[PDB]
């Protein structure tokens, strides 16, 4: 038998998470840019989502960086806007989302390089 | 007494029409009656029509502009300029 | 919106799981004060435990109530049979661990936290 | 190695040491790097 | 209709008219392999990778080059073609160093990569390799040019991107060599962007050398505020230091690139750092002290002065949320001086009108404009990346651009009209011949510099301005969506500044000198201690010790724009935010809280405790300025060009001349490029 | 290239010292500072150049497989020699 | 060709003619049924048909799965049931393999399968202690891993790999005690994956 | 390579402690049985898969090679 | 041979350690060599795996015959590049040996 129940979806209470780390944070939902030092775009294909950076200090012994973040490192994957921003709710994180960046179709033309009478003929090859 | 006023409004809503038309046909009288009054003229997509008063030492009051006629706009500036 | 329950069918039901517990964990901390030679006072302990309920207060779902209530038995079962050690018990009133700042000057003079 | 000595090299250490932990010559860690950020020093007059 | 259709591995496509391959190929998610082919540069289709079967022809094709026909099914995977590039790449891995331990590229090199999914897996070359001798081309690329696959991305950029033919090939064959012949410095504004496009090590970061491996810095994408142009970047952290900065692809705004302070200014954010508070001691000497101490002071002196004993200037870097926390500061001590150290004329509209001071056409407008008049600007060196949407406008749309004011480089040949603010008014009244180029134009931008309002005469000049792009609609030969005037900016805090309602430059503060001065990250040095009574208050507050600082009675340590999640609005109108990448420094805290801490001690508390809440404060204001990424149309040009003339000023005689004339005034303008070795260096190496 | 600073510390090969009102100098109190005596800098730099007939020469480190990926130095230019990027060896085109 | 893994199309076959058996004798629960290229044939069923399906694996005579390898989970939280339950059982009788799966959310129950495969007890105390799924009707269902008290359940993806608290023994309170995690040394983060796709096989339609 | 090598499978007959200690001592003597046979018949040839995407090159190749360096460098990272 | 570091900052055995018991920070050396100014192994991270060892490629870190170093602080245990670069020029004699004897295993 189904019962019926028409609340929002909240799991904040059953998740085990301090409340610090609940009411306090920030979540990112956006894809993640192109890293502009390579031509593949793999890494832009899925939706993420991360947290807001939080205080990084030096060890006194090592020089190290410490953190008191739990969250420092977590950064989850999801295929659509929709289920980053669905998962951000039932788990109570206030969230931004950024629209996808496409890069728009361009119009390309070899012959062009060579034109007779407009500036995209180039000079050199 | 007043310090600024501040209108909000959208660019293409109905709701903004009567801040639209009062903008287009009557802020340049205004401004030139209160030359050294800032009145801040902010459009924005999709918001509701607003008017904002700062009086001295931060107080701030707002009138509800929606679906206001030109003259009810003219109006609402009438009573923040007596205030 | 139809969905399958865990154990209550509504909100009604899951309350009086919801007593029963508290019935349950009320009358366990005086023999949880005396087996674990615990230095706080029943009525400390019994304070803990209506703190730990009420902050649960606001939720509507019964799913949620019965998920809340069958943890919050499984911490009983743990405690009544002394799985839980000393620490366990303790660990509820985080007797090291000096009062965080609350305030917003408090807490911008120490760090860059919200 | 009296019979196929080890190769030589002018940084390998002449004298050996055995294990120094609990004496004054005990290895202690430290950062090895420099420090990253330069604060601003204010001036040595008098100007406000 | 004009659609053909292509086929994709079987996969039915419908492209336009000369779309290529290895565009059919996109539009189905297949990357094709390249390295010569860059979809911002002009098609060259000689590294060969990108070759690709067609069914039913013998000869593979250069998908980045060859047009798609209508009916092709291209192959992106079938033998011929994985054999294809299995010999380009060996042949382009035969010459090639063993350099990858030792090459900055390597974890994000493409030849690494397309080597790992598109080629073999060993070697069989046999004989000696190559060997190519370095060139220096100045202090901010390297350059080992064994690593160069000669792909000529490089001298496309340049000779494309940023207009200087400085860099080509010479010799030919396996010793054909990629440089500048003779020995030349590439110092161009946007000369850095030749790192990120070349695919391999060969050119790299001068200043980045060796510090970091790809795969383990941690990516924070946020803006740039070395301009006006809000540039879209990604910060590089690691173990939470700052390790460079890269563009971020945004196609309205930086398309991909960055100008070089933009890139390289980052390390001044290591130095002259404002760490502690700091008050002056007994002997009138700067000393540290806590923020309990500090704040004190301040308060103090704050809750003893009202209305126009206190006053405030914000600087170039400083963010919205901290704008309007000390405007409402000072408000309820019933002030009204809140100053901006970059002047905007205040005749008629002033900033009553967001379209006064809009880049109303917007960046991306310039590529549909036909005619663009520059007046007393230089956008080479104060936008730089707006000047390249310019280029890039007169490269492909034949745009026709005019210049008033001195004759600078802009990269491009452009009409210069002169230098005398006259030849507006000889414009306007339709006695110059260009006035008959406007008039014909459907499509005209005219654009004002703000460096050019900075002038005692701006008044005049944004009048004259006014009532020239006032014509071109009288003619009503423009669309009427279209705008015409265009105001650009060079601060990034100016026009989120303007749009809460600061006053424009610190007349007012001449005018009425104050008794408690706040200096908000200024350094413009415009008011000193010789414009204020002898025992005036100044509290600073910033992220360097520069200008205001030295003479500051209270320092409050400030956060910079890589350590704080704050609002910039670009030259546009375009509200964009930063995150943190790395907390600030020391005892620093993030603006908007000092402010927010400091009203609290004087019992003024705002009322705003986060940053959501600061940003609904934001939002009252004006609701613009939390519409991220959105670029909010601004109207009433008319209204505003009725006002100017309603006063008229006088042009003062002086031809336009713009701040910065040459590439050496362009690498130190703001307190972190003054405080960055790199751009010491840069301006060294174009000095001498 | 070992040196003391004013407060008698050695500086290391990467220059790392604690300063005058550097705390953390306490932990050396009644112990040490480990500090290696070779600079790798100085030992390299009293290497020969290394005089070659040919404007292309290859360096591997020494000892074949057990030194550093080969690579191929150029000596087209008098001004300076090439130096190898893995060990540091110099080299220079004779006459 | 030495380097590359035969395949085995017999076996293929045998395993792609079973799943079809088993979804015409289930249809009311199998929801898919495929065959990977390694052989390995995987039943997809609506969480309804646990025991039913379990039942008919172990005791059919066709089936004979008498063994339960392993019960586990897995949580993809970008789906509504992020809970994946995989079931992995071996028949003795005809020397194969076969697994099944079905899905749940945080607040839905799983039947418990005890009563099908008594291995299966400890199994779901696991995932209910990893994973924070409850399975209904379980003889004993409570936390069989994680420290007494412990709050969350580590293996979801969105617990942070460290935790939240950690232990360390107090001199003042002459005890262990739990606080918030600090460390010396974060975690440091590593992004390894190429911007160039590997397995155009697997390319997902844009 | 189990299916080229003989050993017996011991078997227990009354499912206690004591027949599971037999299985467990006879299993011991047919590992050296196996034992003895991989000895007689390890083959020669490479002792890892000659796949530079994923098992990595030698060392040798590694320092002469550019397609074995670069590999080696991915593998590794 | 010469005295030269072998280790030239490539930063591949950190990448691969198992452990993340190595950091490593590196700049240009004052000649303009690529060099490390910090290069630390947490010896009570480390599993002793000797990836690190298979990952270098210039033959740079090594883990050596020794095992016979326990120490009485946990603090002893946390090397850092001074400290492993002792290791090599006390040890360098018996290392070079045990990879003449193996590298053609490897
Ligand atoms: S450019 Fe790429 S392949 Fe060439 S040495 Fe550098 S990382 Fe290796
Ligand atoms: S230097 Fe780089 S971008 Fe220029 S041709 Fe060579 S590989 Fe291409
Ligand atoms: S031996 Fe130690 S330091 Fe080297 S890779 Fe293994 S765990 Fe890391
Ligand atoms: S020890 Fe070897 S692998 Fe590690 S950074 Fe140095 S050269 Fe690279
Ligand atoms: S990418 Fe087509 S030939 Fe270079
Ligand atoms: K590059
Ligand atoms: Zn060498």
């Amino acid at each position: 038998q189904l019962i019926t129940v028409d609340e929002k979806l909240d799991i904040t209470t059953i998740t085990g998470v301090p409340e610090e780390h609940i009411k306090t944070r920030k979540a990112r939902i956006f894809v993640p840019a192109r890293n502009n030092m390579q031509s593949g775009v793999n890494n832009t294909k899925k939706w993420k989502m991360e947290f807001d950076t939080r205080e990084r200090w030096e060890n006194p012994l090592m020089g190290w960086a410490s953190t008191a973040d739990p969250l420092s490192n977590l950064v989850l994957t999801f295929s659509t806007k929709e289920d980053a921003v669905a998962f951000a709710e039932k788990n109570g994180w206030s969230y931004d989302v950024e629209e996808r960046k496409v890069p728009k179709p361009k119009s390309k033309s070899y012959g062009a390089n060579f034109s007779w009478n407009k500036r995209t003929r180039v000079s050199t090859k | 007494g007043l310090r600024e006023i501040r209108i909000h409004l959208c660019q293409r809503s109905p709701g903004s029409q009567g801040v639209r038309d009062f903008i287009e046909k009557r802020y340049v009288e205004l401004k030139k009656a209160n030359p050294d009054l800032p009145i801040l003229i902010r459009e924005c997509s999709d918001v509701q029509p607003k008017l904002w008063a700062r009086y001295a030492f931060g107080q701030e009051k707002n009138v509800s502009l929606n679906n206001f006629s030109a003259d009810q706009v003219t109006r609402a500036l009438e009573n923040v300029l007596s205030s | 919106t139809s969905v399958k329950p865990i154990f209550s069918r509504d909100m009604n039901e899951a309350k009086r799981r919801v007593r029963e517990l508290y019935r349950a964990w009320y009358r366990e901390v005086p023999n949880t004060v005396h087996l674990f030679q615990l230095d706080i006072s029943v009525k400390q302990g019994r304070d803990k435990v209506r703190e730990m309920f009420k902050k649960n207060a606001h939720i509507t779902d019964p799913r949620v109530v019965d998920l809340l209530v069958i943890k919050g038995k499984m911490e009983l079962e743990e405690t009544i049979k002394v799985w839980k050690q000393r620490t366990h018990v303790m660990r509820f009133f985080h007797e090291t661990e000096a009062p965080r700042p609350k305030d917003f000057l408090s807490k911008f003079y120490v760090g860059h936290d919200p | 190695p009296t019979v196929k000595p080890p190769t030589a090299r002018k940084f390998i250490w002449t004298n050996h040491k055995f294990n120094l932990s609990g004496t004054p010559q005990q290895y202690v860690p430290y950062s090895t790097t420099r420090k990253k950020i330069q604060e601003w020093v204010p001036p040595s007059t008098p100007y406000k | 209709s004009n659609l053909i259709e292509v086929f994709v591995d079987g996969q039915s496509v419908m492209v336009e008219p000369g779309t290529t391959v290895l565009q059919a190929c996109e539009k189905v998610g297949m990357q094709i392999p390249r390295f010569c082919y860059h979809e911002r540069l002009s098609v060259a289709g000689n590294c060969r990778m990108c070759l690709v079967e067609i069914e039913k022809a013998p000869k593979v094709v250069a998908a980045c080059a060859m047009p798609v026909m209508k009916g092709w099914n291209i192959l992106t995977n079938s033998e011929k073609t994985k054999k294809a590039r299995e010999g380009v790449m060996e042949f382009l891995l035969a010459n090639h160093p063993l350099d990858c331990p030792i090459c900055d590229q390597g974890g994000e090199c493409d030849l690494q990569d397309q080597s790992m999914m598109f080629g073999s897996d060993r070697s069989r070359f046999l004989e000696g390799k190559r060997a190519v001798e370095d060139k220096n081309i100045g202090p901010l690329v390297k350059t080992i040019m064994t690593r160069c696959i000669q792909c000529t991305r490089c001298i496309r950029f340049a000779s494309e991107i940023a207009g200087v033919d400085d860099l080509g090939t010479t010799g030919r064959g396996n010793d054909m060599q990629v440089g500048t012949y003779i020995e030349k410095m590439f110092m161009s504004e946007l000369s850095g962007n030749i790192i990120d496009i070349c695919p391999v090590g060969a050119l790299t970061s001068k200043p980045y050398a060796f510090t970091a491996r790809p795969w383990e810095t941690r990516k924070t994408e946020s803006i740039d505020v070395m301009d006006a142009v809000g540039s879209n970047i990604v910060v590089s952290t690691r173990t939470g230091e700052v390790m460079r900065i890269l563009p971020r692809m945004h196609e309205d705004i930086n398309e991909e690139w960055i100008s070089d302070k933009t890139r390289f200014a980052y390390d001044g954010l290591k130095r002259q750092r404002l760490t502690e508070p700091m008050v002056r001691n007994e002997k009138g000497l700067l000393t540290h002290t806590t923020w309990e101490d500090a704040l004190s002071r301040v308060a103090g002196m704050l809750q003893s002065f009202q209305g126009n004993d206190v006053a405030a200037i914000a600087g170039g870097l400083v963010d919205a949320e901290a704008l309007i926390a000390l405007k409402d500061l000072l408000n309820r001590v019933d002030s009204d001086t809140l100053c901006t150290e970059e002047v905007f004329p205040t005749a008629g509209a002033g900033t009553d009108l967001r379209s006064n001071y809009l880049l109303n056409t917007t960046i991306a407008g310039v590529e549909e404009a036909d005619v663009v008049l520059l007046v007393g600007t230089n956008p080479r060196f104060e936008a730089p990346l707006f000047n390249a949407r310019i280029r890039k406008s007169w490269l492909h749309n034949d745009l026709k651009v005019a210049l008033i004011g001195s004759p600078v480089d802009l990269t491009y040949r452009y009409d210069h009209l002169g230098d005398s603010p006259k030849i507006l008014q000889d414009i306007a009244s339709g006695s110059h011949p260009f006035s008959q180029v406007l008039q014909e134009a459907k499509k005209p931008m005219v654009i004002l510099g703000s460096s050019a309002l900075q002038r005692n005469d701006g008044a005049a000049i944004l009048a004259a301005v006014s009532n020239i792009a006032q014509k071109i609609r009288t003619s009503s030969g423009v669309t009427g969506d279209w705008k015409v005037m265009n105001i650009l900016h060079r601060i990034a805090s100016q026009v989120a500044a303007l749009d809460l309602g600061y006053k424009p430059g610190v007349e007012a503060i001449q005018k009425n000198p104050p008794k408690m001065l706040f200096l908000l990250g200024a350094d413009g040095g415009c008011i000193t201690r010789q414009d204020l009574p002898k025992d005036c208050f100044i509290v600073y507050q910033g992220h360097h010790g520069d200008v205001g600082a030295p003479i500051a009675d209270v320092i409050l340590p400030g956060a910079a724009y890589t350590e704080k999640s704050a609002t910039y609005v670009n030259t546009e109108g375009r509200a964009q935010q930063t995150k943190v990448a790395v907390t600030p420094p020391g005892l620093a805290r993030e603006d908007w809280k000092i402010i927010r801490a400091l009203s609290e001690i004087a019992g003024m508390t705002l009322p705003y405790d986060t940053l959501d809440q600061v940003r609904n404060r934001l939002e009252e204001v004006s609701p613009n300025l939390v519409r991220y990424d959105d670029v909010e149309g601004a109207n009433y040009f008319q209204q505003a060009s009725e006002l100017s003339k309603l006063v008229n000023q006088q042009l003062l005689a002086d031809p336009l001349v713009p701040p910065q004339l040459t590439i050496k005034d362009f690498y130190m303008t703001d307190s972190i490029s003054r405080a960055s070795q790199t751009m010491a260096k840069c301006v060294k190496a174009v000095t001498e | 290239g070992v040196r003391t600073s004013p407060t008698g510390e050695k500086v290391t090969h990467t220059g790392q010292v604690y300063d005058d009102g550097d705390y953390r100098k306490v932990r050396f109190v009644g112990r040490q500072k480990e500090v290696n005596e070779n600079f790798a800098i100085d030992l390299i730099a009293e290497q020969p150049v290394s005089q070659v007939g040919s404007r292309v020469i290859s360096c591997d480190g020494g000892g074949g497989a057990l030194g550093h990926p080969r690579v191929y130095i150029n000596l087209d230019k008098e001004t300076k020699t090439g130096t190898c990027g893995y060990c540091g060896l110099q080299f220079r085109q004779q006459h | 060709r030495p380097t590359v893994r035969p395949r085995n199309d017999v076996a293929h076959k045998q395993l792609s003619a079973f799943g079809e058996y088993v979804a015409e004798i289930l249809p009311k629960y199998v929801q898919q049924v495929q065959v990977s290229c390694f052989n390995e044939l995987e039943i997809c069923i609506h969480p309804d048909g646990v025991i039913p399906v379990l039942t008919f694996l172990r005791d059919h005579s066709n089936a004979q799965f008498k063994s339960l390898a392993d019960l586990t989970a897995v949580d993809i939280p970008t789906r509504q049931n992020r809970f994946e339950i995989v079931y992995n059982l071996l028949s003795l009788r005809f020397n194969s393999r076969i697994r099944v799966k079905t899905y749940t959310d945080e607040l839905t129950p799983i039947e418990s399968s005890v009563p099908v495969y008594k291995a299966a007890n400890w199994y779901e105390r696991e995932i209910w202690d990893m994973f924070g799924v409850f399975f209904a009707n379980h003889p004993d269902l409570r936390r069989i891993l994680t420290d007494y008290g412990f709050e969350g359940h580590p293996f979801r993806k969105d617990f942070p790999l460290s935790g939240y608290v950690e232990l360390r023994y107090d001199d003042e309170v002459k005890r262990v005690v739990a606080e918030p995690v600090e460390l010396a040394q974060e975690f440091r983060k590593f992004d390894l994956n190429s911007p160039w796709e590997a397995f155009p096989a697997y390319r997902q339609p844009p | 390579v189990y299916d080229q090598v003989e050993f017996d499978v011991p078997i227990g007959s009354r499912g206690d402690c004591y027949d599971r200690y037999l299985c467990r001592v006879e299993e011991m003597r047919q590992s050296i049985r196996i034992i003895s046979q991989c000895l007689n018949k390890m083959p020669p040839g490479e002792i890892k898969v000659d796949d530079a995407k994923v098992s990595p090159p030698k060392r040798a190749e590694m320092k002469t090679s550019m397609e074995s360096l670069i590999h080696h460098f991915k593998l590794y990272t | 041979p010469s005295g030269e570091e072998r280790c030239i900052a490539c930063k591949l055995c950190e990448a691969v350690c198992p452990a993340q018991a190595i950091t490593i920070e590196a700049e240009p050396r004052a000649d303009g060599s690529r060099r490390t100014t910090r290069y630390d192994i947490d010896m009570t991270k480390c599993i002793y795996c000797g990836f690190c060892q298979e990952a270098c490629p210039v033959d740079a870190i090594v883990e050596g015959p020794n095992f016979e170093f326990s120490t009485e602080t946990h603090e002893e245990l946390l090397y850092n590049k001074e400290k492993l670069l002792n290791n090599g020029d006390k040890w360098e004699a018996e290392i070079a040996a045990n990879i003449q004897a193996d590298y053609l295993y490897r």
